[PDB]
RNA sequence: AAUUCUUGGACCGGCGCAAGACGGACCAGAGCGAAAGCAUUUGCCAAGAAUGUUUUCAUUAAUCAAGAACGAAAGUCGGAGGUUCGAAGACGAUCAGAUACCGUCGUAGUUCCGACCAUAAACGAUGCCGACCGGCGAUGCGGCGGCGUUAUUCCCAUGACCCGCCGGGCAGCUUCCGGGAAACCAAAGUCUUUGGGUUCCGGGGGGAGUAUGGUUGCAAAGCUGAAACUUAAAGGAAUUGA
C-alpha cells in the first residue's frame, strides 16, 4: 500500500528531472509536500507550482528548472538533535557549500541552516541538492 | 396452494424476470397462466386472480420487445379473451380488488402507495389495446382481403370500450379518458349505422325498451362529448376537449346538417388556434375541415364548399389526410411519420375530393 | 489490489466535482427521506435503496439532496438492520458454501474458498467490535451461523 | 515530448483518458428524460440503469439493463439533461 | 536374428458381444486456477477475476513468528478392479564381458473408493504490496464511439467482420531510459546523488544435508541440524584455440 506520500512525491520529481521533463504531476497532495516544495522553491531549485483541488487529496503540477541533482527522503523520520546535525549534513550532502537537509521542528518545516540559526533540533524529512 | 403466501411470493418472482436480457419472453406467460389454472380455491384462485390478471395480459404486450411492431393474430386474439375474463370477475363482484378494505386478504393493497391507480390500471390496458389494434390495420395490404379478415375484430374492440364504459365506479370527472377512446370508434361511423336504427319507422318495428337499446349509440356523442367539454374545461390538461369536439363536428357531418356542425367549429376557435398544437391532433383538424365542405356540397351549397376546400387541394401535399407521399428530407423524421399515418378505412377518398374542386368551381 | 485474489481491478464510481444538486430535480430533502423509509420498510438494504432511487427518481446521492447518508437516515427513524448489511451478506455466503460443502466432501476448492470467506468474516467482525456496532461477546462459529439470517 | 501543459489539456485528451486519470475525475454517465409515445410524461432514467425502469402503474418496460449502458426500448424519445 | 504364437486354423477380412482405460486432429508462445493442475455431450450445485456504476460501509489496510488448508509422480495400509503399459523377475540377442541399451513374456504398480505420505529442475532457477520512468503492432475478457460489408427479408434490434479509444491479463518486437561481471533485463531500472513498507534467507570449496538428540509417520522417510578433520582454490559470464 501507499505508506509514505512524501516518498512517492520526491521520487516522481527525481524521475521527471533525470528524463528532462519541464513539469511533473505529483498526485497525493498534503501539507507536508507543499511545505517541502515552498522551502525547495525559496532556495530556487524548482519554479512556481499549482495545486489542483478535487474534493479529495489534491494534485500538484511543479514547473521544473534543470538545477536539481537529487531530492530524496529519509524513512523513518529519525529524531535529529542539534549537535548531531553535523554528522547528518556530513554524510548526506555533497559539500559544505551547497545542498540542504529539510527537517520538521517545533517552529515549522525548514532547512538545517535555518534550524541551526533558530537553535532547534527536530525530525528529518529529506534532503535536496 | 397455501394461504395466498405461495401465490403472492411466486407472483413476486416471475414478474421479476420482466424486461431482463434472459427474459424467456414467451414461457413467462405460461408460469403466469400456471398460477391461475393451479389456483382453484377462494382468495387463492377465485378471489384475487385480478392482481395476477393485470400481469397476465401486461405479460402479453411485453412479448414484442419493440413498440413500432404489432401483435400476431395468435397473440392479438388471446389478449382480447384475457381482457374479458378480467371483466367476468370485475362485473358480478361490485367492489375494488387491488385494495379498498373488505375483510383482510387477499385484497387490502394500502401499503402499496395508492390502491386507486393500480385500480385505474384497467383503463390503461383498454387504452393500450385501443392503440395496439391501430398497428394491426397500419401493417396489412389494404387492397387485400386480409384487411377485411382483420376489420372483423372491430366488433370485438368496440365491445370492450363499451363493457368497460358502463362500469361507473371510476374510483364525469375522471372517466372522460375512456369516453374519448369510445367516441374515437364512433366519430367516423356512417349514416346507415347512425340512421338505419332511427330511420326504421319508430312503431311496432322499434318501440320496445331493449329493442330501443340498439337506439343507444346513434347520439352517444350528445352525452359523452359535453362531459369531455365542461369537466375538462374545469380540469387540468388540454388534449381531451380539442380532439373531443372535432370528432363531434366530423360526426355532425356526412349524416347530419351543416348548421348544427359549423357552429361548433367557430365556438372553439380552432380556425386561429391549432398552430402550437401537436401533429397527432393537427391532422384530425385537416380531416374535419375537408368533411365540412363535402357535406355542404351534399345539401346544395355549391360555392360554400368551393371557398373552404381551396387551401387543402391547392398543395401538392394534399396527403395531410392520409398516408404521406414523396421525396427525401430527413429519413429518421419520416419514420416518426409512418407511426402517424392514420388508418386506411377512415381516409377521406382523394379522387372524390378532386371531383368537388372541379365540380364546385 | 484485491484482498484474497491476485487481481488489480481499477473500476469504481467517480463522483462529480460539484457537490451541488441539479436544477431539474423537484424532489426535496423530506420527500426523498419519506421514500427511503418506504423502500426500507418493504424490506431492502442501503445499497439497493440508493440504486432504486438514482435509476428511477434521479438522485445522484442522498448525501447531496438530504444532509445525511442512507443507513444514518434509517437508524435515526429506527429501520436499520441489527448487524451490518455487508457482514450479513458475507455470513449468508459462508452458509451457502458450507451447505454445498456438506454434500460435496470431495470439493477441495469449495473447502479453500470457505477458509477465505470465513477469514474475511473474522477480519471485518473485529473492526465493528472496536467501533462498538457489535457486542464484544459476538462470535461467528459455523454451527450457530446458519441461524443468523 | 518534454513540454506538455498538464494544467491546460485540450478537452479531447480528457474525454480520451480513463475517468479516474483525468486532471480532476468526473463520471462518464449522465441522466436523460425518456418518454414513451403513448403517455404525456417524461421520467428521469440513469444512463447505466441496472434496474428495469417502468412508466407509472406498470404501463410498459422503459429500459433494459446490460453490462455497460442500458438498452432503451425501440420507440422512445430520450433527451440527455445537463446541470 | 532367436525366444514366443499357429493346420487343437494363428496373422488377415466380415458381423456381433463384453470389459477396463483414454478423450486424437480442432489445440495456439490461447484461456482458467493460490500452486499442484485442468479438454467428449447435457443437467444440477456452490464459487470466481475483470469490466460497468453520480449505490453502500468509511480506514475496516500491507507483509507476517505460532497455528492452519491444498500439495504432480513414486511409495504405504484396507476395499473394488484388472484393457493397455510395466520397476523386479524369466529367458532370446549384442559384446572380450553386459547383471545394460534391442526383443518376447511379465509380478508390484498403472485405474476407482476410503485412510496416510508432504517431497520435485514443485522453474520465471526471479517473495508479496505501492509509486514513477520510452516506443510500436497484435492478442483474450469487459465497456465506449464509429464509414461501410453481411445473417434474420421486414428490418428496428441482436450476432459475424471492418476502424479506433479506455481498463485489467498471457505474451511479443524495438532503443545509448537506466542497470549489470557479462549473458541479458521496461525490470534484474529509479543504488556511493546509497532510506516507500514488510516476510524468508546466503557468508571460500569439501566433510554434509553426514553424526547426535528431539519431533511427525504403520514403513519408506520428512522437518530441525553440527563438529573434528581436509584444502588454495572450487566457481559465474565472455574471448581466442583445439
Amino acid at each position: 500500500v501507499r505508506m509514505n506520500v512524501l516518498a512517492d512525491a520526491l521520487k516522481s520529481i527525481n524521475n521527471a528531472e533525470k528524463r528532462g521533463k519541464r513539469q511533473v504531476l505529483i498526485r497525493p497532495c498534503s501539507k507536508v509536500i507543499v511545505r517541502f516544495l515552498t522551502v525547495m522553491m525559496k532556495h530556487g531549485y524548482i519554479g512556481e507550482f499549482e495545486i489542483i483541488d478535487d474534493h479529495r487529496a489534491g494534485k500538484i503540477v511543479v514547473n521544473l528548472t534543470g538545477r536539481l541533482n537529487k531530492c530524496g527522503v529519509i524513512s523513518p523520520r529519525f529524531d535529529v538533535q542539534l549537535k548531531d546535525l553535523e554528522k547528518w549534513q556530513n554524510n548526506l550532502l555533497p559539500s559544505r557549500q551547497f545542498g540542504f537537509i529539510v527537517l520538521t521542528t517545533s517552529a515549522g518545516i525548514m532547512d538545517h541552516e535555518e534550524a541551526r540559526r533558530k537553535h532547534t533540533g527536530g525530525k528529518i524529512l529529506g534532503f535536496f541538492f | 396452494e397455501i394461504t395466498h403466501a405461495v401465490v403472492i411470493k411466486k407472483l413476486n418472482e416471475i414478474l421479476q424476470a420482466r424486461g431482463k436480457k434472459g427474459t424467456d419472453r414467451a414461457a413467462q406467460i405460461e408460469l403466469l397462466q400456471l398460477l391461475v389454472q393451479i389456483a382453484s380455491e377462494n382468495n387463492l384462485g377465485e378471489g384475487v386472480i385480478v392482481k395476477i390478471k393485470f400481469n397476465i395480459i401486461a405479460s402479453l404486450y411485453d412479448y414484442n420487445p419493440n413498440l413500432a411492431t404489432y401483435m400476431k393474430p395468435e397473440m392479438w386474439q388471446k389478449c382480447l379473451d384475457c381482457i374479458n375474463e378480467l371483466m367476468d370477475i370485475l362485473f358480478a363482484n361490485p367492489n375494488i380488488f387491488v385494495g379498498e378494505n373488505i375483510l383482510e386478504e387477499s385484497e387490502n393493497l394500502q401499503n402499496v402507495d395508492q390502491p386507486l391507480r393500480v385500480r385505474g390500471c384497467i383503463l390503461t390496458l383498454v387504452e393500450r389495446m385501443d392503440e395496439e389494434f391501430t398497428k394491426i390495420m397500419q401493417n396489412t395490404d389494404p387492397h387485400s382481403q386480409e384487411y377485411v379478415e382483420h376489420l372483423k375484430d372491430e366488433a370485438q374492440v368496440c365491445a370492450i370500450i363499451e363493457r368497460v364504459q358502463r362500469y361507473l365506479e371510476e374510483k364525469t370527472e375522471e372517466i372522460c379518458r375512456v369516453y374519448l377512446r369510445r367516441i374515437l370508434h364512433t366519430y367516423y361511423k356512417f349514416d346507415y349505422k347512425a340512421h338505419q336504427r332511427q330511420l326504421t319507422p319508430p312503431e311496432g318495428s322499434s318501440k320496445s325498451e331493449q329493442d330501443q337499446a340498439e337506439n343507444e349509440g346513434e347520439d352517444s356523442a350528445v352525452l359523452m362529448e359535453r362531459l369531455c367539454k365542461y369537466i375538462y374545461a374545469k380540469d387540468r390538461t388540454d388534449r381531451i376537449r380539442t380532439c373531443a369536439i372535432l370528432c363531434h363536428i366530423y360526426h355532425h357531418a356526412l349524416h347530419s346538417r351543416w348548421y348544427q356542425a359549423r357552429d361548433l367549429m367557430l365556438m372553439s376557435h380552432l380556425q386561429d388556434n391549432i398552430q402550437h398544437a401537436d401533429p397527432p391532433v393537427q391532422i384530425l383538424y385537416n380531416r374535419t375541415m375537408v368533411q365540412l365542405g363535402i357535406c355542404a356540397f351534399r345539401q346544395g351549397l355549391t360555392k360554400d364548399a368551393h371557398n373552404a376546400l381551396l387551401d387543402i387541394q391547392s398543395s401538392g401535399r394534399a396527403k395531410e389526410l392520409l398516408g404521406q407521399g414523396l421525396l427525401l428530407r430527413s429519413l429518421q423524421e419520416r419514420n416518426q411519420e409512418q407511426e402517424k399515418v392514420e388508418r386506411r378505412r377512415q381516409e377521406p377518398f382523394h379522387l372524390h375530393i378532386n371531383l368537388e374542386l372541379l365540380e364546385c368551381v | 489490489g484485491r484482498m484474497h485474489a491476485p487481481g488489480k481491478g481499477l473500476s469504481q464510481s467517480a463522483l462529480p466535482y460539484r457537490r451541488s444538486v441539479p436544477t431539474w430535480l423537484k424532489l426535496t430533502s423530506d420527500d426523498v427521506k419519506e421514500q427511503i423509509y418506504k423502500l426500507a420498510k418493504k424490506g431492502l438494504t442501503p445499497s439497493q435503496i440508493g440504486v432504486i432511487l438514482r435509476d428511477s427518481h434521479g438522485v445522484a446521492q442522498v448525501r447531496f439532496v438530504t444532509g445525511n447518508k442512507i443507513l444514518r437516515i434509517l437508524k435515526s427513524k429506527g429501520l436499520a438492520p441489527d448487524l451490518p448489511e455487508d457482514l450479513y451478506h458475507l455470513i449468508k455466503k459462508a452458509v451457502a458454501v458450507r451447505k454445498h460443502l456438506e454434500r460435496n466432501r470431495k470439493d477441495k476448492d469449495a473447502k479453500f474458498r470457505l477458509i477465505l470467506i470465513e477469514s474475511r468474516i473474522h477480519r471485518l467482525a473485529r473492526y465493528y467490535k472496536t467501533k462498538r456496532v457489535l457486542p464484544p461477546n459476538w462470535k461467528y462459529e459455523s454451527s450457530t451461523a446458519s441461524a443468523l439470517v | 515530448p518534454l513540454a506538455k501543459d498538464l494544467l491546460h489539456p485540450s478537452p479531447e485528451e480528457e474525454k480520451r483518458k480513463h475517468k479516474k486519470k483525468r486532471l480532476v475525475q468526473s463520471p462518464n454517465s449522465y441522466f436523460m428524460d425518456v418518454k414513451c409515445p403513448g403517455c404525456y410524461k417524461i421520467t428521469t432514467v440513469f444512463s447505466h440503469a441496472q434496474t428495469v425502469v417502468l412508466c407509472v402503474g406498470c404501463s410498459t418496460v422503459l429500459c433494459q439493463p446490460t453490462g455497460g449502458k442500458a438498452r432503451l426500448t425501440e420507440g422512445c424519445s430520450f433527451r440527455r439533461k445537463q446541470h
